[PDB]
């Protein structure tokens, strides 16, 4: 009997990354005085970008 | 709850940086 699909399974996405604060940010940084942060242990949701 | 963090802490005995990971269960 031939497999007649394929199915793909994983767990509920969550946790997603800051950058939903980073790119809504009014206080973006000045180039002069430019800052950062490690995005880590979360869904970095690029597909939306 | 159960509380972990990775920082560079400076307690070298007791507490009563670079935290790059932090977990609560
Ligand atoms: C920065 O914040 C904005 C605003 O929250 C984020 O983008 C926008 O997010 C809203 C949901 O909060 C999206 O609205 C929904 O869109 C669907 C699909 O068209 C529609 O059916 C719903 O009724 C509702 O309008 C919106 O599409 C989305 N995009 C834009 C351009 O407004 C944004 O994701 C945050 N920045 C980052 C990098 O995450
Ligand atoms: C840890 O902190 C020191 C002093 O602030 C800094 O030089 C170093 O780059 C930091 N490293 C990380 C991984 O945060």
């Amino acid at each position: 009997v031939q497999p007649t699909e394929s199915i793909v399974r994983f767990p509920n996405i969550t946790n997603l990354c800051p950058f939903g604060e980073v790119f809504n940010a009014t206080r973006f940084a000045s180039v002069y005085a430019w800052n950062r942060k490690r995005i880590s242990n979360c869904v970095a949701d690029y597909s939306v970008l | 709850n159960v509380v972990i963090k990775v920082c560079e802490f400076q307690f070298c005995n007791d507490p009563f940086n670079n935290c790059t990971f932090e977990y609560v269960s």
